[PDB]
């Protein structure tokens, strides 16, 4: 972030006015508070630009959509591997709904997206956003299409639809903060001076990198850098190639009409190819992914994915190593010996609710490991286990004396047993396998 | 204009080819990330195995069941429909072999996998049981009974290498290389092994995958860390790099638990839960994806039609 004087030493100095401003010091200084771009003067050399553009700052642009609790931040990514270092900002997720939808079934849409949200790993994770599309082509309907969606949710929104709808929509919408679709080489001044009147991000889009950097100039040109890219990939060939190429050139040659998040369409009406093609646009740099699909079977693998890639290998992921007491269980229920990795502990504390198993669960704190993980590790000992059962409480909660090992590390059994005094049972190898265990055998 | 960012790559991941004759299939060989052509070469593409057991899996979901119902108790008919069904290769698993079960010998079992070899017109894959001592005896047999065909032997690791490794030598055979999601413990298996003489390009590297939200972005990780190795000169790691998709995805209680009201309708989810996991994968650099369902496999070889379009 430089000043206007910083700016303004490597300007043509004609003060011949043509950006809009009265002098070039002065256009330097609409250029420091962000109310003009580098752009807006012709003359600016490119060696001039380069300096000044090649000034520290961070690579992609962080762009907010939406406001109070529902905001979806993203952008401010710098690498193009998570092991270089981690990604920053999960891409949103966005489910179309277009206003050619009664009324009805609107509302009943987008309550169906309000649904899609998933408990991973002992966590809720969700959509998030609705892009409203003008499919109708008449600006009255867009807007009530709109308002309509607003009552129902307080998710951000996508407008999807042309100059006049979305300023018809605006008028109600304006406040919640929406991404609008699109300026286009043929409305970008008349897509700005909306922008600008909201304050709301808009999408940049034109076809291929050549085109959709010749546009992102003209409009940072005008001073409005909050925007999100869309190069129009024809299909999931030319995506991976744009988002590849905007993701490197930000951040490798510091190009600065590229330095934003970008959005990707994967509407296919095979589900199979929409999840797939999402799923790409996922691991490689889309900053929004819009879908065409409510089915939550459609978006729980998009979540997880996205969940996976946007993890921090650097932290642990850990429950508290104590006991656990699942479905108010009496002195009399089974004790099941697992680990503290969160997942571990989710997916067994997951099968014993399941089906309905009163139950102690006793995850032993492996600093977050799986169970052959641990075991692999030397961290789920027979003395650790032993340790577990004699200080954790639990003798003074059951009457029995039996506790059950994953069956993947039974050969721990016998000097587990000697250690702690417990009787030693070996359960399934997988969790999904308790159920039945208990039924049979307790 | 935009000035395309063309990387210039050192070095390229080595290309193996499997199977002889009229049955051969090659892979590898990438100068480039994976589908950037524009600044290297990609002479192949991702292939494809389906898995036939010897004797009939027990554990199988009723919807994994379904599309081999007709052939699932017969190794030989089983690979037929796999090949029919559109696998670039057909990967033998052979459960019967395991102790605790029914404990087939080294002679009986390379039997089978000369039945199957011989009634498939592409390269054969064998994996064993997964208990070492058991495997490092049979392997040798079953080579030495398939000997000249180059099959894919199923695996060597840092513990299990010499016999398996013996064997490939001797009889012409290609091997896996099996390391826990590490790269130095990859490289130093792949140092071991080439000590032998094995050639650089008989290897394929498996970094003991997780599926789609058991372990994915870790496997993700080691996989792109493979083929940066591979393309910026670092030669053990110039090798291809073999998934076991369809054996992790389908542990999975997304797949495998028909019942669970949040998470909606089984068929869909029980799929994406293997293509999800198999193009992730590829987009880190994979190449032999080993899978389990057909659809899976027809879904993920349409999608490929589209993304080297
Ligand atoms: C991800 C992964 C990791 C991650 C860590 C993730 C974590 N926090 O643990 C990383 C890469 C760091 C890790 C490292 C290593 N790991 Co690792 N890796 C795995 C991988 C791919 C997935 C582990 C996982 O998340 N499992 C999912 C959880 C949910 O499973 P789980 O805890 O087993 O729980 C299920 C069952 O046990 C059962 N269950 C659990 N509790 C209970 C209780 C009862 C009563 C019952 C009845 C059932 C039950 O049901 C549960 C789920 O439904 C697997 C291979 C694979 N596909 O599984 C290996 C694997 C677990 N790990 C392996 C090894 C050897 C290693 C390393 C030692 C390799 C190395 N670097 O030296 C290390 C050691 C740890 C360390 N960092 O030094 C080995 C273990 C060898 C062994 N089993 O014999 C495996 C099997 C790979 C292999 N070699 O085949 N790896
Ligand atoms: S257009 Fe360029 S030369 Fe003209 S006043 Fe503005 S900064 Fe100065």
């Amino acid at each position: 972030g430089l000043t206007g004087l910083e700016i303004y030493k490597h300007l043509p100095k004609k003060n011949c006015k043509e950006c809009g401003q009265p002098t070039c010091l002065a256009f330097a200084m609409q250029i420091a508070a962000g109310k003009a771009g580098l752009d807006a003067c012709p003359y600016v050399s490119d060696e001039a630009k380069e300096l000044l553009e090649s000034a520290s700052a961070p690579p992609v642009a962080l762009i907010k959509v939406g406001k109070g609790e529902k905001v979806l931040e993203i952008g401010h990514e710098t690498v193009l591997f998570r092991h270089d270092k981690r990604f920053e900002h999960p891409c949103g997720l966005a489910i179309l709904v277009e206003d050619t939808l009664s009324e009805g079934e609107i509302k009943e849409r987008v309550e169906k997206i309000n649904k899609l949200v998933f408990d991973r790993v002992g966590q809720m994770h969700s959509v998030n956003l609705v892009a409203l599309k003008g499919s109708s082509q008449d600006a009255a309907t867009f807007a009530k299409a709109v308002a309509t969606a607003r009552e129902v949710t307080d998710l951000p929104f996508i407008l999807i639809g042309t100059p006049e709808q979305l300023a018809a929509a605006l008028e109600t919408e304006g406040a919640n903060n929406p991404l609008l679709y699109a300026a286009t080489a043929d409305n970008y001044e008349q897509m700005v001076e909306l922008a600008k009147k909201y304050n709301v991000p808009l999408t940049v889009s034109a076809k291929g990198l050549d085109a959709l950097a010749e546009l992102v100039q003209k409009i940072t040109a005008l001073g409005y850098k909050n925007l999100i890219l869309d190069p129009q990939p024809e299909n999931i060939s030319e995506g991976l190639f744009y988002q590849t190429q905007i993701r490197r050139l930000a951040i490798k040659k510091l190009f600065r009409p590229f330095g934003y998040p970008t959005i990707a369409f994967a509407l296919d009406e095979n589900p199979y190819q929409a999840v797939m093609e999402a799923s790409v646009y996922i691991a490689k740099y889309a900053g929004i992914i819009v879908l065409n699909t409510v089915e939550p079977a459609d978006i729980l693998p998009l979540i997880t994915l996205r969940l996976n890639i946007y993890t921090d290998p650097q932290k642990p992921i850990a429950v508290e190593p104590k006991v656990y007491e699942i479905l108010n269980p009496g002195p009399d229920a089974p004790v099941f010996i697992t680990t503290n990795f969160s997942l571990t502990y989710f997916c067994v504390a997951g099968d014993v609710e399941g089906a309905r198993i009163p139950a102690y669960i006793l995850p032993v704190d492996t600093d977050g490991t799986s169970v052959l993980t641990a075991w692999a590790a030397g961290k789920f000992t027979p003395e650790k286990i032993a340790q577990f059962l004699k200080e954790s409480g639990i003798a003074e909660k059951v009457n029995h004396r039996k506790a059950i090992l994953p069956g993947g590390v039974a050969v721990l059994s016998g000097k587990l047993q000697e250690l702690s005094g417990w009787e030693i049972l070996v359960g399934p190898r997988e969790s999904s396998g308790i159920n039945s265990f208990i039924k049979q055998r307790w | 204009a935009v000035e395309v960012l063309k990387e210039k790559w050192n070095s390229k991941v080595v290309e193996v080819t499997l199977g002889t004759g009229d049955k051969t299939v090659t892979l590898g060989g990438d100068s480039t990330l994976p589908f950037l052509t524009f600044e290297g070469e990609m002479p192949n593409p991702p292939r494809f195995a389906l898995e036939v057991f010897d004797t009939p899996p027990t554990d199988w979901p009723d919807i994994l069941v379904e599309p081999f119902k007709d052939v699932i108790n017969d190794p030989v008919a089983w690979a037929k429909k796999c090949v029919e069904y559109g696998a670039d290769i057909v990967a033998l698993r052979l459960v019967s072999a395991h102790p605790d079960g029914q404990n087939r010998s080294g002679a009986e079992l390379a039997e089978v996998c000369k039945a199957v070899a011989d009634a498939i017109d592409v390269p054969l894959m064998i994996i064993g049981c997964g208990v070492e001592e058991k495997d490092a005896e049979i392997f040798p047999v079953i080579g030495e009974a398939l000997s000249g065909r180059n099959c894919l032997l199923s695996s060597a690791t840092k513990d299990n290498y010499k016999p398996i490794v013996a064997t490939c030598m001797v009889h012409g055979h290609s091997v896996v290389a099996s390391a826990p999601l590490d790269i130095n413990l990859s490289k130093q298996l792949n140092i071991m092994i080439m000590e032998m003489n094995l050639a650089p390009n008989r290897i394929i590297m498996d970094p003991l995958i997780g599926a789609l939200g058991y372990g994915i972005e870790y496997s993700y990780s080691i996989i792109e860390r493979m083929r940066l190795g591979a393309l910026t000169g670092d030669k053990i790691l110039a090798m291809p790099v073999v998934c076991f998709i369809g054996q992790e995805a389908w542990k999975a209680k997304e797949a495998k638990d028909p019942e669970v009201a949040e998470w909606g309708d089984y068929a869909l989810r029980a799929i994406h839960w293997e293509t999800v996991t198999t193009v992730a994968l590829i987009q880190a650099g994979g190449h032999l994806f080993v899978m389990r369902h057909p659809k899976s496999l027809a879904e993920v070889k349409e999608h490929l039609k589209r993304i080297l379009k």
